[PDB]
RNA sequence: GCUGGGAUGUUGGCUUAGAAGCAGCCAUCAUUUAAAGAGUGCGUAACAGCUCACCAGC
């Protein structure tokens, strides 16, 4: 199977999506129309697409919520992450905010308890150059 | 070496649809 | 050595023609796990397909 991140609303350039999926017998022209048809409701957002291809030259795709990395950036108020995480601090997040993002990405998190969901978020935060404030 | 749509330079890439 | 796991939270910030471990600098996270690398590698123009670490059995 193949997983990737395409921009909602635009799918057609040969260089990126062309070979990656084409090497698996994926009909690029049918994929682009399909993806651009459903994800038109959220045009402008970057999201992961799971495309299941089989022996038959047909496929199916599933849409997923935006990655935590993107949420943390928009939460802290930054467009670009830090080149050097524990070297250059760019943004900061508060405890209650960590819970907020954790609760939103909980249904897709591999954690069982909320405490575990909070910590996984904190992990990405410190590795992205975001200071955690209580 | 001789494909259709598929790389950034050598010489083909894509072109149908 | 042999039989099968070797994904998820993402394609970590991203840059080039392209970047989606195998280019590039800090990072190097946490899950949950039976146990499982923000990965030793071949390879395509990259992906891929594939390789060990580890595991379950032997």
């Amino acid at each position: 199977q193949i997983k990737l991140q395409l921009p909602a609303g635009k799918a057609t350039p040969a260089p990126p999506v062309g070979p990656a999926l084409g090497q698996h017998g994926v009909n690029i022209m049918e994929f682009c129309k399909r993806f651009n048809a459903e994800t038109a409701d959220k045009a402008g957002m970057i999201l992961p697409v799971v495309i299941t291809v089989y022996e038959d030259k047909s496929f199916t795709f599933i849409i997923k919520t935006p990655p935590a990395s993107f949420l943390l950036k928009k939460a802290a108020g930054i467009e670009k992450g830090s080149s050097e995480p524990k070297r250059k601090i760019v943004g900061k997040v508060t405890r209650k905010q960590i819970e907020e993002i954790a609760k939103t990405k909980m249904p897709d998190l591999n954690a069982n308890s909320l405490e575990a969901a909070m910590k996984i978020i904190e992990g990405t935060a410190k590795s992205m150059g975001i200071e955690v404030v209580d | 070496i001789a494909s259709a749509s598929c790389t950034t330079x050598i010489c083909t890439c894509s072109c149908s649809s």
